[PDB]
């Protein structure tokens, strides 16, 4: 209902931009297992910083 | 004998001159088949979102 708004022609291909569906590879990746030992496998970056 | 194995060379004919061509024939085939489904692979992805 919310990509119909788009009304997205199914012959164009490149539905999404590439890096909004590698924050679903992440996502996945975080809820199969959220330890940083699967974290390891995949791009990211970290921003951390003093409060 | 160089003289007479070039005219083989010349006839192709006289190196099938017995009908036991199996070798060549697979080989060619083998080969387009391989062709084939490389170019049906990416037509079919292009079938899944080209559309």
């Amino acid at each position: 209902v919310l990509q119909k708004d788009d009304k997205g022609i199914h012959h164009r291909k490149l539905k999404k931009s590439l890096i909004d569906m590698y924050s679903e590879v992440l996502d996945v990746l975080s809820d199969y297992d959220a330890s940083y030992n699967t974290q390891d496998h995949l791009p990211r970056v970290v921003v951390v910083g003093d409060q | 004998v160089k003289e007479v194995l070039e005219d083989f060379a010349e006839d192709g004919e006289k190196k099938i001159k017995l009908l036991t061509g199996k070798r060549v024939q697979l080989a060619e085939d083998l080969k387009k088949v391989r062709e084939i489904q490389e170019k049906l692979d990416a037509f079919i992805e292009a079938l899944h979102q080209e559309k």
